[PDB]
């Protein structure tokens, strides 16, 4: 429930009634906020989320009917039976699958069946503006970082050779601005604030950090760091990518490390996620680029995780001493 | 620190007056006893004093002696007025010391004026400073309350035991210092050594009250929590640590019933932490729970239905899935772990049978949960399969017979199956209602009895009673071929069988009495008479057969002796 | 292979027994010049009786080999003393030890 | 639903005997649907 | 069995135990009012801070702010704090002295008003310093976990709210509306769910244990006194409903409507409906107790104590409901009209009729019959 | 000496010389066990001054005779020339 995956934007088919109160039976598109896809139909399962290109009125048009009877909507304290406008199938829960029963969580697959059940009615509940904004930045940041990853992989393994490394250039300015904006967004509350205000802003920061971590932005940031740290130096990154690309490779690496430190700041779960990647941070400690950044990442992990301290080994300690010597 | 020293002085003075006043009151009570024995003329006063002062527990009579503080109760006590005034004067001294009753004259006034002065001087910002300052203020303003809280920890030790008391204190300090240390090999070994030294110390069993007052039963429970935090994830860590911690705690429960009460107070954690993979062998949280519940009736009544539900859930899990440790060992997959099933069945046995009697409420709750979850009964008693207890027993015998299916201290799956069925049937038999309840005809008693009667059939029970057992015979070359212990059928199975038989189907007719006599009883008599000779009398299985005889089937014969008339 | 060096002469007359206590005020010192055990600045006339192997055998042999009141330099081999990180942290692995030993009294 | 609440019409119910402490059950393992009070539940949605 | 033959150390231990039980515990020392007054004295800080409007807090105010900051600390659970228990008890009794009064001669109007004003001043000495905010923060921070911490917090809140006084009621309402947090009301709902009702299995088990009896290692205690499993935390649930009654006392419809629906908050919990649910469970448990004892000719003393305790708890719940609906609070009246209160009422009426008949037949149960009539009056 | 260095050296002395014994004694100070000794029977609530001023006169805190059983402090000499030797845990 707290996960951003549960958030669904409701875009009516008519732009005029976008802000007007929702009608029972009004055609409308349900959209996943985090992934940007649209709930729709297909010939291979009952209903799945598809791309905006495939989101046609023949597929995405859903309407909240009052009940199963053949032919306004209150935010909570009411019940709505979802039905696709054209097909007429109702949004019902699949019968309890034995494999899902063996699994800990039920996780019922949604299926469109015309013979709906008696628990197909929903309790629509609005999420807060903070969570909505967080989901929207998650979507945009995921898009930008995926574009960056695809570009890095495109020129990876092929030298520049006095020629364009790839057709689509990397969105370097967009990535740098997004990194700076995310660092400012995860900026910790100042100690000059009062006790209650500081703790409330700390709580908001913790839940935003948990949202991003459980969505997987931390893993994608780590993947971008891996892609950039494949190359040893800005000269090597100019040998493969463009020189204008390698102009700010140092800045992108430093901002990525600072963003990772901000994401893992003060979160027990986020620092425990790096129990497997202790070898990763320790091996990247000696890197000249963002040495302070990786040292700060290690410091945050060690101060906010006991498990990593349980699984520190002598080679890790020797590498930390190699940082001194 | 200065106020701690002041409180220590207070309790030490209280102990000094304790010594002096018990001396004076003991002399006075002895002289009172002599005078009462001399005075045979005062019949009513002699009877009252003998019943109250001299036929009461020591704590009760010392309460009666010290009850003169109330002004109205100035005549019930037999103490002299001088002794009353001495204790009263010490009470006034203690109040004056605690401050009950310009420039400060004592530590209390100094600390009070100091704290108020700083807090009025400035809005201090350090939270630790605020907490310490106000804790000092509260201790200074509640001097009587601080001593009231400290006196539970106060204890008076005989001067002859001081060396062992210091040794126990050093071992306690070692364990408390190792508490904050993360667990490791050397720390585990030092904890083993300290626990062993504490157990071998005579003060451990000499003074259970001092034992609880020091209260490192909670410390070794903290050791349990710390080690089991890592033990629950993946496999158990430091099984020797777990075994020694129950060694100490389980023996601590066996020491005294008050220790048993204090350990039963924390029963919920032990049952939640008890698992098959955790306690796959040795001294376990299930063992400390069994020690805290066994041989005690008030605690058995205080047993929680949620705890019973949890252990029934573990029994259901044992019935559902096979032992992962056994699968790792490589023995054939059974589909259920009989060792864990038998351990939880034994815990339920100790829960539902105490002091040689069957507790009605716990028996009813346990049989209710058992029939709510039919998978707890095992594959034999499952409704759909209908394998039959007797057929399953024969299957287990052939499983122990064939080496390939019986092979991968040593785990024997056939005997594990037999022991699981024996433990389940024993639990049902001791959950059966009392004969008094059956004769009274209570609806719940007859209902539970009928449920057990439907659960277990007569023919399977008489068959397993009549089940033939192999016999240790001397070989042709002179090698005594004895059955393998814990691998072959054991007489404890038949013991639980006949215990269920006489607790649910109490033999009332001579036809079925003589039927089971010719089925299983008389063959057992022939086997024991044959084993009587000293060539095979020393064998452990024959000794266990004799135990089975005298403890299970011989009392049934003594009970049914009047029914044997007219044969 | 403890190496005797006579820094300052002593009695040259009274030498330790197996079973005689020696109070020594030594200055443990590494090959590179880093002390590790200054019993003199700790004010410790360390009492040890010769021949009982409570002390590293190189230092004990050097103390028995020296006479009372004779200040001497003991160059103890890492084999003869602390072969593998004796008192880890104090002594590096495989390092020769220099001890500035004098016998306060031969008891 | 929870115990102590009035039973709704058409609501699934679990009829349990008080004598045998066994649930009314629809057994179909024999090939023919039969009624029998046994130790596993069956949702009898008795309706008026 | 004699005492002179006992070893000296064991006699000393028993003497310490008896002296603790019958002399130290029986002695009563009153330091709470004096210590609270000394803490509330500002001293000379206001004398040197006359020119500064934002004066430094007095020692009691600093104590309150420290407790509030430990409440506001973001923690998984509110851990036990013996310092807070002691201080909450001290403040609660300091404002509870005047509430308690510190054939029968009647009190004059002047005496009643003087007692009320001294009670108001003793409550001012805490709520002008943040006591109401403290109790709301710790009730929210307990996360609906029953314990001595929330028990002491509720006791302090009751002692502050005694008399249903408008200043502390308004301060609590303003703090709740300003913070717009659901923690307080969800903790109240969780505590309501974790409250207990009459348990007949526990009654039978307690009776069997009492008939059984036991012995002790030091001395001997036959029929050892143990915790009353029947009507556990009865004082705690009485304090909870008394705290709600004091919140809604004075017909303060703002707090009444806030308890009905939490406007501004993202989630609303209807404490009136929670009270209805708990009263329903209590009604069912008392009915089951009646069906148990109806076969019995005479109620035993254990059963009489259980009836008295459960019926006092019922009296507290009825008073809480009456303080909910007292005044023209149409929303509360409609909610209680349409949420199962009639069913609970029919159950209570059946119990009242049959207990009335039986306790009229039995002469020795006059006290229980009078308490029954009082509960029927409520 | 500078402030940070002075504090570091002070707490370093405390940690390497007094920390373990201090912690052990601090943990043991919670319980108050006392034997039957002539010292114990000589312990009095108030100092026996036998004077008007000495009446109801509290003595100095922490200066009286303590008979509560406290395990003695254990210390080992820090010598690194004796041959270093399961091995028991070292002392402070």
């Amino acid at each position: 429930c707290t996960h951003a995956r549960s958030l669904w934007r409701l875009e009516p088919l008519r732009i005029s009634w976008s802000g007007s109160h929702l009608r029972w039976g009004q055609p409308l598109r349900i959209r996943h906020v985090t992934t940007g896809r649209y709930l729709a139909l297909t010939e291979d399962q009952g209903l799945v989320v598809v791309d905006a290109c495939k989101a046609h009125t023949k597929a995405t048009s859903f309407c909240f009917r009052v009940s199963k009877e053949k032919l306004e909507i209150k935010y909570g304290e009411s019940l709505c039976f979802v039905q696709h406008v054209a097909s007429g199938l109702w949004l019902t829960y699949a019968a309890p699958d034995p494999k899902a029963l063996r699994l800990g969580v039920l996780k019922k697959k949604a299926i469109l069946h015309q013979e709906g059940h008696m628990d197909d009615a929903l309790f629509l509940t609005r999420c807060q503006q903070e969570e909505s904004q967080a989901a929207r930045m998650i979507h945009s940041t995921a898009g930008l970082y995926n574009q960056f990853i695809k570009g890095l992989d495109s020129f990876s393994g092929k030298p520049r050779g006095s020629g364009p490394p790839a057709g689509p250039a990397l969105p370097i300015e967009a990535v740098i601005l997004s990194l700076q904006d995310l660092i400012g967004y995860f900026e910790p509350p100042s100690e000059e604030l009062q006790h209650e205000e500081k703790q409330s802003k700390l709580r908001s920061l913790r839940n935003r950090q948990s949202l991003f971590q459980e969505e997987g932005m931390l893993s994608l940031v780590l993947n971008c760091i891996d892609r950039l740290n494949v190359y040893t130096t800005a000269a090597h990154f100019a040998e493969y990518a463009g020189e204008e690309a390698a102009e700010s490779w140092k800045e992108i690496v430093n901002l990525l490390y600072e963003l990772l430190a901000s994401l893992i700041r003060g979160n027990r779960a986020n620092c425990a996620l790096f129990s497997t990647n202790l070898d990763w941070v320790v091996s990247k400690l000696d890197r000249l680029e963002a040495s302070s950044g990786i040292l700060e990442v290690l410091y945050c992990v060690l101060i906010e995780s006991p498990e990593v301290l349980n699984i520190i080994q002598e080679n890790h300690i020797k590498s930390i001493i190699s940082l001194l010597d | 620190y200065f106020c701690d020293q002041e409180l220590q002085h207070r309790v030490e003075s209280l102990a000094a007056f304790a010594e002096r006043y018990v001396d004076k009151l003991q002399a006075n009570q002895r002289s009172r006893y002599a005078l009462l024995m001399r005075a045979f003329t005062m019949s009513a006063a002699e009877t009252a004093r003998r019943t109250r002062e001299f036929r009461s527990p020591p704590q009760e009579q010392i309460n009666m002696l010290l009850h003169f503080k109330d002004e109205a109760d100035e005549e019930d006590c037999p103490l002299p007025e001088d002794i009353r005034q001495d204790l009263q004067d010490f009470h006034q001294d203690l109040l004056a010391h605690c401050g009950i009753q310009k420039k400060p004259q004592s530590l209390q006034e100094l600390v009070s004026h100091m704290v108020v002065r700083w807090a009025q001087e400035d809005y201090v910002q350090s939270p630790e400073l605020v907490r310490a300052m106000f804790s000092l203020l509260h201790r200074q303003y509640d001097g009587l309350g601080e001593l009231l809280r400290a006196l539970p920890r106060a204890y008076t030790i005989s001067p002859s035991s001081v060396e062992d008391t210091m040794s126990l204190l050093e071992c306690l300090g070692q364990i408390r210092s190792l508490l904050i240390v993360q667990m490791g090999p050397q720390e585990e070994n030092l904890m083993i050594q300290s626990i062993g030294n504490i157990m071998n110390n005579k003060v451990f069993y000499q003074h259970p009250n001092l034992m609880r007052a020091l209260g490192m039963h909670e410390t070794v429970m903290e050791v349990m929590v710390n080690v089991l935090g890592g033990g629950e994830t993946k496999e158990i860590r430091f099984p020797k640590m777990v075994t020694s911690c129950c060694r100490f705690l389980c023996y601590f429960c066996r020491i005294s019933r008050q220790n048993q009460r204090s350990m039963f107070d924390h029963l919920s954690y032990l049952l939640e932490n008890s698992g098959i993979g955790l306690g796959m062998q040795g001294s376990t949280p299930l063992d400390v729970a069994a020690a805290s519940v066994i041989d005690n009736n008030e605690l058995a009544l205080a047993l929680q239905e949620q705890d019973l539900e949890k252990v029934v859930s573990y029994l259901a899990g044992c019935g559902l899935q096979s032992c992962p440790m056994l699968l790792a060992k490589g023995y054939p997959d059974i589909g259920w772990n009989p060792c864990g099933g038998e351990r939880y069945l034994d815990f339920l046995r100790f829960a539902v049978f105490v002091n040689g009697e069957s507790v009605e409420e716990n028996a009813n709750v346990v049989v209710r949960l058992l029939i709510r979850k039919p998978e707890c009964f095992g594959p034999a008693l499952r409704g759909e399969g209908g394998s039959g207890l007797l057929a399953a027993i024969e299957e287990a015998i052939r499983i122990s017979e064939d080496p390939a299916r019986d092979g991968p201290n040593r785990v024997h799956l056939g005997h594990a199956i037999m022991s699981f069925y024996a433990a389940l049937i024993d639990l049902l038999g001791r959950c059966a209602p009392e004969m008094h309840l059956i004769q009274a005809g209570k609806g719940e008693a007859l209902r539970i009895r009928a449920i057990l009667r439907s659960l277990v059939p007569l023919d399977d029970l008489v068959g397993i009673i009549s089940l033939p057992l192999q016999i240790p015979t001397l070989g042709k070359d002179g090698a005594l071929v004895q059955p393998k212990m814990s691998a072959s059928f054991v007489p404890d199975h038949k013991a639980s069988m006949v215990l269920f038989l006489d607790r649910v189907y109490g033999i009332e007719n001579q036809d079925f009495l003589l039927h089971v006599l010719d089925v299983g009883f008389l063959p057992d008599m022939r086997a024991a008479a044959s084993l009587d000779t000293a060539t095979f009398s020393t064998t452990e299985m024959a000794l266990a057969l004799n135990r089975y005889l005298c403890l299970a089937v011989l009392p049934l014969i003594t009970k049914c002796a009047p029914l044997f008339a007219g044969t | 292979g403890v190496e005797i060096e006579t820094i300052s002469p002593g009695d040259g007359r009274t030498f330790p027994k197996k079973g005689q206590t020696c109070v020594v005020h030594y200055t443990g010192m590494l090959q590179n010049g880093k002390k590790f055990d200054s019993s003199r600045d700790r004010n410790k006339p360390f009492k040890f009786r010769i021949g009982k192997q409570e002390v590293i055998k190189g230092f004990e042999e050097g103390a028995a080999q020296m006479s009372l009141g004779q200040r001497a330099k003991l160059t103890c081999t890492p084999d003869v003393a602390y072969g593998a990180t004796g008192h880890p942290g104090v002594i590096p692995p495989n390092a020769t030890l220099i001890f500035d030993v004098e016998l306060l009294n031969l008891e | 639903r929870s115990e102590g609440e009035k039973v709704r019409v058409g609501d699934d119910l679990i009829l349990v005997s008080v004598s045998s402490e066994r649930y009314l059950h629809l057994s179909t393992a024999s090939g023919e649907l039969q009624v029998d009070a046994s130790f596993m539940q069956t949702l009898w949605n008795m309706n008026p | 069995t004699p005492l002179y033959n006992l070893p000296t150390h064991r006699a000393c231990n028993m003497f310490l135990e008896s002296y603790k039980a019958a002399w130290i515990l029986t002695e009563d020392h009153s330091f709470e009012d004096r210590m609270i007054d000394d803490l509330s004295k500002a001293g000379e800080q206001e004398e040197e801070e006359e020119e500064v409007e934002e004066k430094k807090p007095d020692p009691l105010h600093q104590l309150v702010l420290h407790f509030s900051r430990t409440a506001l600390t973001e923690k998984s659970k509110l851990d036990e704090d013996y310092l807070y228990m002691a201080y909450a008890d001290i403040m609660a009794k300091s404002c509870h002295l005047e509430e308690g009064g510190e054939e029968e001669v009647e009190v004059s109007f002047e005496e009643k008003e003087m007692e009320k004003q001294r009670l108001l001043y003793q409550q001012s000495r805490l709520h002008t310093r943040g006591a109401a905010e403290m109790v709301l923060q710790m009730i929210s921070a307990c996360k609906g976990e029953t314990g001595a911490m929330v028990s002491s917090t509720l006791k302090l809140g009751i002692s502050i709210l005694n008399g249903g006084n408008a200043e502390v009621q308004q301060k609590m309402l303003d703090y709740l509306k300003d913070k717009k947090e659901v923690g307080f009301f969800q903790s109240i709902q969780a505590l309501m769910q974790t409250c207990s009702v009459l348990d007949l299995n526990a009654f039978e088990r307690q009776n069997k244990a009492e008939g059984l009896g036991m012995v002790n290692e030091d001395g001997t205690v036959i029929n050892r006194q143990n915790g009353e499993k029947v009507m556990a935390d009865d004082e705690f649930t009485q304090d909870l409903f008394r705290f709600l009654q004091l919140l809604c006392e004075g017909h303060n419809n703002d707090f009444q409507n806030y308890l009905r629906t939490q406007t501004g908050n993202t989630t609303t919990i209807n404490i009136i409906i929670c009270t209805v649910d708990y009263l329903l469970r209590l009604q069912e448990s008392i009915s089951d107790f009646y069906w148990y004892y109806s076969g019995k000719d005479v109620i035993e003393e254990q059963g009489k104590r259980n009836f008295s305790k459960a019926m006092s708890v019922a009296k507290q719940v009825f008073n809480s409901l009456t303080e909910y609906i007292q005044g023209p609070c149409t929303g509360n009246q409609q909610s209680l009209a349409h949420s199962r209160l009639w069913d609970a009422v029919v159950g209570f009426l059946h119990v009242f009729a049959h207990m009335m008949m039986k306790l009229a037949q039995d002469s020795s149960q006059i006290e229980l019959l009078k308490e029954l009539l009082d509960l029927q009056k409520d | 000496l500078p402030g940070p260095l002075r504090a570091g050296y002070y707490d370093l002395l405390i940690s390497i010389h007094l920390e373990s014994a201090c912690r052990s004694r601090r943990s043991m100070l919670s319980e108050y066990i006392v034997p039957l000794t002539p010292e114990t029977r000589a312990i009095t609530l108030f100092p026996p001054g036998r004077k008007g001023g000495n009446a109801r006169r509290h003595g100095l805190p922490g200066v009286g005779v303590t008979t509560s059983l406290r395990p003695p402090h254990h210390f080992s000499p820090p010598c690194f020339v004796a041959a270093l030797p399961e091995a028991p845990a070292r002392l402070s």
